[PDB]
């Protein structure tokens, strides 16, 4: 048995993985935002009050379906810095450098998160960054209770976090000591940068004092981070990837994200199924879902990139025809091992 | 990463995955600016066949340029019934969102569980490389683990993957009801 859903009859739900920011959320509902206002709180919110996922250093995307009936997809995903080139990670022997990639200032990409709150707001919100993102400011100044879950997160991060000097002032109270559960953790630094954003817009992170700190720390850090970057980094509007199971239209994302293109692969080499006749659990069913997304991985390894650089073949992978062409491959009393799987079934 | 889901009174819905890549990102933090640095070039192929935090492999698609932005697995998603919000869903779990949102889609479209049972019943995955149908704890109960073993899974049981937040939507007289759930996983 499962705890009933949360139930809204007025205003709708704002639903986040931390309390205070699904709270900020569900007020901008209560009090007349829509929901883009609403997730723009959100994000702000939870670079704050859940700093090991939500960010303003980082970026995502946002599907979004218009009351006109348009959908949109959003790509504030982090781009290639300037200076990024094919075997950055790798040594003279071309061999990976082990944790390039995972730690440190070379391994990140322009963030993407602040321009993407402003570009969906500016489009297609109806309240102000300011009411958005004070109570963001406020819980950064004033700092909220460390819970049990990121007493146990930072301490896994401890090591990480101690390579860096900069990561050492934040991450750590008086004395470099851990922050525990239950202590007041405070970002004095996060609620300056998040100042400028409320009220230079997001040109107070991607110029002026903000861009000039994360140029300076990029150079004094092995990173390649610039100002040029900043100044040059460009949301997309895309359109979303569009598919259709059992008479529901599914809305996800497309490139520059893989995931919405295998969702509607996956779902279609399902949809070949009566599914509903054994429910939920059937070793039956978890087969042909399991044997149609093995096919969506590797094809996901050979065809799949930014299409702004690469050709995506988006159109052929969501064919309802070539899905067919899966599901018939499935036995129903053995599997094809991973080793026999070809991308494209040979035949893309 | 971190999903959130959004929608109103008027019909808009806004589906939202954003990430600093792993946990806490790169770990480095801009001095002075207070934010930590993704560590999302990890996402990028930066060998060909190298696999990546997820397990995932790349070659030429996914290698690096400059200004390029590197293959996500994010898949925040709305599904419409006759043009209007049905479900707002979308999950953390790199390799694993594809799977899991699949999951959550399927159980309410194919099974009719509301979006609370959707959530926190039990998943799995396959993602080819590694050659393994993942599992999660008391997802499974012998009689089907021995059926598909038959068939030649070779079946893991790992930590719970997935955080969803997720909104159904559904008519009535006048307007609409909305609910939703949170993931029992998130504390995990
Ligand atoms: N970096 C990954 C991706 O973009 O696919 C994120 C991290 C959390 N979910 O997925």
């Amino acid at each position: 048995a499962s705890y009933p859903p949360i139930k809204n009859t007025k205003v709708g739900l704002a639903l986040s993985s931390h309390p205070l920011a699904s709270e900020i959320g569900q007020k901008v509902l209560e009090e007349g935002g829509n929901a883009i206002d609403a997730a723009v709180a959100i994000g702000f919110a939870l670079a704050v009050v859940h700093p090991a996922a939500g960010n303003i250093g980082g970026g995502g995307f946002a599907v979004i379906h218009l009351a006109n009936g348009e959908n949109v997809a959003l790509d504030f995903r982090e781009k290639a810095p300037l200076k990024a080139t094919k075997n950055m990670f790798l040594d003279k022997q071309g061999n990976v450098v082990p944790k390039l990639s995972e730690d440190g200032y070379l391994a990140a990409g322009v963030p993407g998160t602040v321009a993407g709150m402003e570009a969906m707001l500016k489009k297609y919100g109806t309240k102000k960054l300011s009411q958005l993102i004070d109570p963001a400011i406020k819980l950064a100044e004033n700092g909220y209770a460390i819970s049990q879950r990121q007493a146990e997160t930072l301490k896994e991060a401890r090591e990480r976090f101690l390579k860096y000097s900069s990561s050492k002032k934040y991450f750590f109270k008086k004395g470099h000591l851990d922050y525990q559960e239950g202590d007041l953790f405070v970002q004095k630094d996060l609620a300056k940068t998040l100042n400028q954003i409320k009220t230079l817009g997001a040109k107070g992170f991607y110029q002026g004092q903000v861009a000039e700190l994360i140029e300076k720390d990029m150079k004094k850090n092995g990173g390649i981070i610039t100002k040029e970057d900043l100044a040059s980094y460009n949301v997309k509007w895309r359109k979303p990837v569009v598919g259709s199971y059992r008479g529901y239209k599914i809305i996800s994302m497309s490139p520059p994200s893989s995931g919405g293109t295998h969702l509607i692969q996956i779902l279609n080499v399902m949809e070949n199924a009566d599914l509903s006749a054994l429910g939920y659990g059937a070793s039956k069913n978890i087969h042909i879902a399991a044997e149609a997304m093995r096919q969506a991985y590797a094809d996901r390894s050979v065809y799949m990139g930014d299409a702004d650089f690469v050709s995506v073949p988006v159109d052929k992978l969501i064919n309802k025809a070539y899905a067919k062409k899966i599901f018939d491959t499935i036995q129903p009393d053995t599997v094809t091992p991973s080793s026999q799987i070809k991308p494209g079934m040979g035949q893309l | 990463t971190t999903h959130y889901s959004v929608a109103d009174r008027w019909g808009n819905a806004v589906s939202v995955t954003y990430t600093i890549n792993a946990s806490y990102g790169s770990a480095a933090s801009i001095d002075g600016a207070g934010f930590l640095l993704n560590n999302e070039m990890d996402d990028f192929s930066i060998k060909p066949g190298n696999p990546n935090l997820y397990g995932l492999v790349g070659g030429d698609a996914n290698a690096i340029e400059a200004n390029k932005r590197p293959l996500s697995s994010m898949s925040p998603t709305i599904v419409l019934k006759n043009n209007k919000v049905f479900l707002v869903v979308g999950s953390p779990g790199g390799s694993r969102i594809i799977t899991t949102v699949l999951q959550v889609i399927s159980n309410v479209i194919d099974y009719n569980m509301n979006i609370s049972e959707a959530v926190s019943a039990p998943r799995f995955h396959m993602q080819w490389l590694p050659d393994e149908l993942r599992i999660e704890k008391f997802g499974m109960p012998a009689d089907v683990k021995d059926n598909l073993t038959k068939m030649g899974y070779q079946i893991v049981t790992k930590p719970v993957m997935g955080d969803v937040n997720a909104i159904q939507v559904l008519p009535k007289t006048k307007g609409s009801v909305f609910y939703g759930s949170t993931d029992p996983r998130k504390e995990f």
